[PDB]
């Protein structure tokens, strides 16, 4: 089934990889060869949780957790039930995500459109790649890795943030989370602001973009413009994602203390450490 | 064991629920109800029903539109089937650039010009909007134009400028026969000597279609445009060198 | 390397735009202020002008008190010396009074009323804010959906600092004002509630957050993908379906098999945001008044 303006746009062409094999659609879904990819990797990883399901012995999603290899087997392989099954997971899930942004490529050429959306899809695989396999390599083993499953995988978060005391001293985490944050303001008063002037008062017609940047310089005396909102949108939230990963492939690697001392080189330069009073004298 | 905070997390999933269904008919507007390959209504359309419509009325005099209503085209597609099966490519029957399918498509919208909040036209050429001028970076205007084959197609005469936003949306561009034709700004690279234009070789600049006025540009007019200009990224690969 | 439009290749300047008038009394509107090309390699160029009435400035003068208000404590807390003042700016806090005053506005200036009395400052400076957001649009002539957008966050502002309080009987279970203090005093809140990542409401309010992420992301890429059909004149493509609504809703159904429309992804876009402090509000709310451990509760519930 077609939306009806879909026809003129379902044409040949725009693959990477295989010419016209699988230039086709399933349903809604283009498949192209990354699709067959994707599908693949896809399966087998689900197979092999499913695997891990019974070797773990229950069937409720919940309490199901693949757990990767003890810190002992450092960098090397695995037996399946003792992390291996992990570590092939893990093959397969990068694989999976790869292959969905190469056929997201494929889709932009077949329509003629920009590659923005892979490209930031990549900043989130890379930082899925940043807690399984770049931190855990400077590291040296496995183990520091996450679990795979729904309530294991927090305690995972748990446990490596107080690790180094409080995470929320990590300077790079703080600038993460205020991109987080600015972000999802950013979006609400996006959507809002849009919405407002297709919607208008009853008794109104449409609004016009103008009446969106009047409404935002009556506002704040600052109005970034329909395309910069859409910029801005983006280089939030992959700010947000950066620093995300920054702040963890420093962790462990380069620095191995409570975070709060970091801060504590500014308490104590010698122009003030021994000054009494305050809070740090 | 049903405690206020069960009451509550059970009560927001059966919020949520609603409002993704709320969402997802809200966002069958548009393109729905959907249709088989022929064009005729196709059978599962899926457990979501059609929205009730909802009526905008337009600035300016324009009307209202009421969405959803009966769908259409309104242009003739120059596509075949490949297959009798669902699921396949239609190929173009004739010339896709030309014809307008694939990456060149464009859609018939209104063949008037997007309107400001003071019902003035939206875009202009600079040489007709009073006080604009470039402020920052390479102006463009003299510069020659240089598509994908590494040939000159001609020399930039204008910038048509978004008014409301003071934004650069268009160069338009001077041909050897001395026509002119709009490029959009987000397809071309103003380089120190050149404009480069990826999508297109210098033979295919012609081909862009042409507007009914010197100095308006109508939203038909621009997604025409602007089909034709993306449609050279496939089907003028063969001319694009190096 | 192809033109992504993510800076601005030429500025262009007119004269500058004054804006709608509608009814907006003009009287209250500032003059312009100069153009910033810096800002315009990435939007808009133009500063100002910007509106002023009573609720404004009112807003204003709140905010700055309750500023000054911190900031006379912090210069007491570092004994008047601007070099301790440089050197333990973060560590500075005002904390609220202690518990044995409960609810009473009657602790003394050092021991939590001046707390007090800036939480009565930025709570005046929050809701004239918030009337703000809706009388611009209201002379305008435009929906609301600003306004009811920032009501999501100010309840959980009002959870923290207020309701909860007023609930527990203390106002020394609010939330401090001082950088590192607040931290502190977020991750002592999941210690003494038995740990917060077994709060359902928390969990919620993190998936829309990264959520909200997710979905800028896609938003903002997809229609910069489509800015070379003219994508982000998002009204006027609402009013008369282009190329560009079209391919981004086909980017998407190709890709996850069903898609938005260009008026439909801001509904998308409002809610998941909203849904952020909505639900993350409830999470707090029922902390300490309903729920003392949530990971034991959460074990007597699956
Ligand atoms: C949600 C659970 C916790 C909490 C957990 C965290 C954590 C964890 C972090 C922060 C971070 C910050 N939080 Mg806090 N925070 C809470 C509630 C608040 C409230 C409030 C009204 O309730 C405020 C004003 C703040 C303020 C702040 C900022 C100092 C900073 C970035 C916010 C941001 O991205 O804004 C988006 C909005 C904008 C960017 C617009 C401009 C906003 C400005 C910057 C806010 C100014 C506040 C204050 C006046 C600044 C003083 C600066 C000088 C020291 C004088 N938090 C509650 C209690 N918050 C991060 C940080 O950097 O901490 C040091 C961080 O890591
Ligand atoms: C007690 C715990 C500690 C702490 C310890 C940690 C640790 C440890 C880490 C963080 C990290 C993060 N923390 Mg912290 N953190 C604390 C308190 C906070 C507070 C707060 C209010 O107090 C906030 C706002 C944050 C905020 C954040 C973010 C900056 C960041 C998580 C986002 C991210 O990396 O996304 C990145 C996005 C991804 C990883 C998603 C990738 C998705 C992939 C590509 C695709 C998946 C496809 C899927 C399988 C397919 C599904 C198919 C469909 C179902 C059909 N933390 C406390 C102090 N925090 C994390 C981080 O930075 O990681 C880099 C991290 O590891
Ligand atoms: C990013 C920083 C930390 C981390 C910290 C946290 C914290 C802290 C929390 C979560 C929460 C969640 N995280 Mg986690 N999480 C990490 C990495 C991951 C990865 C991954 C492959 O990288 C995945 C798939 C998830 C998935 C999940 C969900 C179960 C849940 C809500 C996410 C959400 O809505 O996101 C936004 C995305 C969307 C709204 C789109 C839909 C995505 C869907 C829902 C994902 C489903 C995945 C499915 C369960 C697994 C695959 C099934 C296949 C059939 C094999 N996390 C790393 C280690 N995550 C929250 C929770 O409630 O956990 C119980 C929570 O509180
Ligand atoms: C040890 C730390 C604890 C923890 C303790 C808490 C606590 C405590 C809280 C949260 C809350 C939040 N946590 Mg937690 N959190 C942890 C781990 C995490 C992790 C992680 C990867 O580990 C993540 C991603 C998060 C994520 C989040 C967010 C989803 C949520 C805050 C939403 C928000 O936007 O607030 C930011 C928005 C606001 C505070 C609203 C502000 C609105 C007001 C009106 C603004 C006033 C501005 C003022 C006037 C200044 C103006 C300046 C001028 C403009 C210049 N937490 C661990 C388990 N978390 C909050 C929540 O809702 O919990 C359910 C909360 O209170
Ligand atoms: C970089 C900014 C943000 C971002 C952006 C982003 N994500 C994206 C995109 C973009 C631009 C897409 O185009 C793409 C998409 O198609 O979205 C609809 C995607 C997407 N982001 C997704 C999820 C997601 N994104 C997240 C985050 C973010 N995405 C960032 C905050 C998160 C979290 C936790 O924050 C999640 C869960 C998907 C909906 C989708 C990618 C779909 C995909 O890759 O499909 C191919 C894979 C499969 C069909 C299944 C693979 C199964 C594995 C083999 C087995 C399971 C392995 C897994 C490790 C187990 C995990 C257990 C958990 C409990 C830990
Ligand atoms: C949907 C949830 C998200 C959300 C949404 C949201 N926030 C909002 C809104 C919405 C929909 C608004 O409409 C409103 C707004 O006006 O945005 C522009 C607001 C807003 N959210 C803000 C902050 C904010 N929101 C946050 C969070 C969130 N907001 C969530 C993530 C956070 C955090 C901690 O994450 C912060 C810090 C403000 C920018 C604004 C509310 C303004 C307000 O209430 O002001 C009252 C106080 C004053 C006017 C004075 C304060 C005193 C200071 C010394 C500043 C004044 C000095 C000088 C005049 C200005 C100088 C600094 C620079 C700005 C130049
Ligand atoms: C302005 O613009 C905008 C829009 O638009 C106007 C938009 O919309 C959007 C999009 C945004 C929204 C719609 C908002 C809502 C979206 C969110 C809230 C984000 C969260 C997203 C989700 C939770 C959904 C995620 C779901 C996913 C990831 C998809 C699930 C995947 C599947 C169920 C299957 C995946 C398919 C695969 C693997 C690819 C290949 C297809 C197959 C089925 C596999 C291949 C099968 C075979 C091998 C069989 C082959 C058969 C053969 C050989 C025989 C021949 C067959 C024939 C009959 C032809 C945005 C951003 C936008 O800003
Ligand atoms: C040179 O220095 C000068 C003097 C110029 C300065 O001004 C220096 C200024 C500073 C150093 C600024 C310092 C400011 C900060 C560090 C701000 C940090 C603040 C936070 C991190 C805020 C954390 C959260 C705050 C909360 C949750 C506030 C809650 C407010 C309540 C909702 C309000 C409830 C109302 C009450 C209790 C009053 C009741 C009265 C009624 C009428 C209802
Ligand atoms: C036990 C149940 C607890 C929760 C109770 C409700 C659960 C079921 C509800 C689900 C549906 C929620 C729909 C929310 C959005 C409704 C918006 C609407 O229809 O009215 C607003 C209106 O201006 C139109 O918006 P605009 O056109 O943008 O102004
Ligand atoms: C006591 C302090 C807390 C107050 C209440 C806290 C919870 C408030 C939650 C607010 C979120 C509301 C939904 C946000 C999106 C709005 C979508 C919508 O449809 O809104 C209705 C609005 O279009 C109606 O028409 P207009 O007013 O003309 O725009
Ligand atoms: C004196 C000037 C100082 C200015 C200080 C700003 C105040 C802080 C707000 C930051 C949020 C900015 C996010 C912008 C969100 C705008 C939402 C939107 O869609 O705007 C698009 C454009 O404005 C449609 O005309
Ligand atoms: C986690 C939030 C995602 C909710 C997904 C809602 C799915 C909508 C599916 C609608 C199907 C549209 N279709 C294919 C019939 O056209
Ligand atoms: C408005 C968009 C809807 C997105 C739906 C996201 C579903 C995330 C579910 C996370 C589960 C949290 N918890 C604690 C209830 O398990
Ligand atoms: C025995 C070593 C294999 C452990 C798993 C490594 C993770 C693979 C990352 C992606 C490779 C394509
Ligand atoms: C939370 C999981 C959401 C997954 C939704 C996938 C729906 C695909 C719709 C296509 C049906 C033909
Ligand atoms: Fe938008």
């Amino acid at each position: 089934a077609l939306l009806s303006f879909e026809r003129k746009y379902r044409v040949p062409g725009g693959t990477l990889v295989g010419g016209n094999l699988f230039d086709f659609w399933v349903g809604p879904f283009y498949v192209g060869f990354f699709g067959v990819a994707t599908f693949f990797f896809a399966a087998l990883g689900i197979i092999l949780i499913a695997w891990s399901a019974v070797l773990q012995g229950t069937w409720n999603p919940q309490l199901i957790s693949v757990y990767p290899p003890a810190l002992e087997y450092g960098l090397g392989g695995a037996p399946l039930a003792k992390g291996g099954l992990w570590q092939i997971i893990t093959i397969c899930a990068t694989g999976a995500f790869v292959s969905w942004a190469l056929r997201e490529v494929e889709i932009c050429r077949k329509l003629g459109i920009g590659y923005h959306i892979p490209f930031a899809f990549a900043f989130a695989i890379l930082a899925y790649l940043t807690l399984v396999l770049f931190r855990p390599v400077m590291m040296g083993a496995w183990g520091y890795a996450f679990p795979y499953g729904i309530w294991t995988h927090l305690d995972w978060v748990s446990n490596t943030g107080y690790t180094y005391g409080n995470f929320h001293y990590n300077p790079a985490h703080m600038i993460a989370i205020t991109f987080f944050f600015t972000n999802a303001l950013a979006l609400a008063l996006h959507g809002a602001l849009v919405l407002s002037a297709a919607n208008p008062e009853k008794g109104k017609e449409m609004r016009t973009p103008d009446h969106e940047d009047t409404f935002f310089r009556d506002l704040v005396g600052y109005s970034i413009g329909t395309l910069g909102i859409h910029r801005l949108g983006l280089l939030l939230s992959l700010s947000a994602v950066f620093f995300s990963a920054l702040c963890m492939i420093i962790t462990g690697t380069i620095w191995f203390d409570q975070w709060v001392d970091w801060w504590q080189w500014w308490v104590k330069l010698p122009w003030w450490a021994n000054i009494p009073g305050g809070i740090n004298g | 064991n049903f405690d206020l905070a069960s009451l509550a997390i059970y009560s927001f999933w059966i919020f949520l629920a609603g409002l993704i269904y709320y969402l997802q008919t809200e966002n069958m507007r548009e393109g729905y109800p959907l249709e088989n390959e022929d064009g005729t209504p196709a059978a599962n359309q899926g457990p979501f029903p059609l929205p009730k419509p909802k009526t905008f009325i337009l600035p300016h005099g324009r009307g209202t539109l009421t969405v959803p209503g009966p769908e259409s085209e309104d242009r003739p597609i120059a596509l075949a089937r490949t297959a009798v099966s669902e699921g396949f490519p239609h190929a173009p029957t004739g010339d896709p650039m030309k014809d307008g399918v694939g990456p060149a498509s464009w859609v018939a919208r209104r063949d008037l010009p997007e309107l400001d909040g003071h019902g003035h036209n939206k875009i202009k050429p600079m040489k007709a909007a009073a006080g604009f001028h470039v402020s920052a970076g390479k102006n463009p205007i003299g510069l020659p134009v240089r598509g994908c084959d590494l040939e000159i197609a001609g020399k930039v005469v204008d910038i048509w400028v978004d008014i409301p936003e003071q934004m650069a949306r268009f160069l338009e561009v001077e041909l050897k026969d001395g026509s002119t034709r709009l490029l959009p700004m987000q397809m071309v690279k103003v380089q120190s000597n050149r404009v480069h234009v990826n999508a297109l070789s210098s033979d295919l600049f012609a081909g862009i279609p042409t507007i009914k006025s010197p100095t308006e540009v109508t939203l038909l007019e621009e997604d025409k445009i602007c089909g034709y200009v993306a449609g050279g990224l496939m089907y003028a690969a063969p001319k694009r060198k190096s | 390397a192809e033109y992504q439009n993510i800076f601005t290749q030429v500025q262009v300047r007119g004269p500058a735009d004054l804006g709608m008038t509608e009814d907006v009394n003009l009287a209250n509107r500032s003059g312009v202020g100069p153009f910033s090309t810096l800002l315009g390699w990435f939007g808009n160029a133009q500063l100002g002008p910007i509106y002023l009435g009573s609720l404004g400035v009112l807003s204003l003068f709140s905010g700055l008190m309750w500023f000054f208000t911190i900031g006379i404590w912090f210069w007491y807390q570092a004994g008047w010396n601007p070099a301790v003042f440089l050197r333990d700016l973060f560590f500075f806090s005002l904390e609220p009074p202690a518990p044995e005053y409960g609810l009473s506005f009657a602790a003394p200036l050092k021991e939590g009323g001046l707390w007090l009395i800036a939480s009565f400052f930025m709570f005046v400076a929050v809701w004239s804010w918030w009337g703000r957001t809706y009388l611009r649009a209201q002379a305008l002539g435009m929906g609301k959906h600003t306004a009811w957008a920032f009501l999501s966050a100010i309840w959980l502002w009002m959870v923290l600092g207020f309701i909860r309080p007023i609930l527990m009987g203390s106002w020394s279970e609010a939330v401090p004002y001082g950088i590192f203090s607040h931290l502190d005093w977020t991750n002592n809140f999941s210690l003494v509630h038995g740990n917060l990542f077994y709060n359902p409401f928390h969990g919620l309010s993190i998936a829309f957050l990264y959520g909200s992420a997710l979905l800028f992301a896609m938003h903002g890429a997809t229609i910069l993908a489509v800015s070379r059909f003219g994508g982000e004149r998002e009204l006027e493509q609402i009013a008369d379906r282009g190329t560009a609504a079209e391919r981004a809703a086909l980017f998407w159904r190709w890709t996850m098999g069903f898609n938005a429309t260009m008026e439909g992804i801001h509904r998308w876009a409002i809610w998941m945001a909203v849904l952020v402090t909505l639900t993350g509000g409830i999470g707090i709310l029922l902390s300490g008044t309903v729920v003392d451990n949530w990971y034991v509760w959460g074990q007597n519930h699956g």
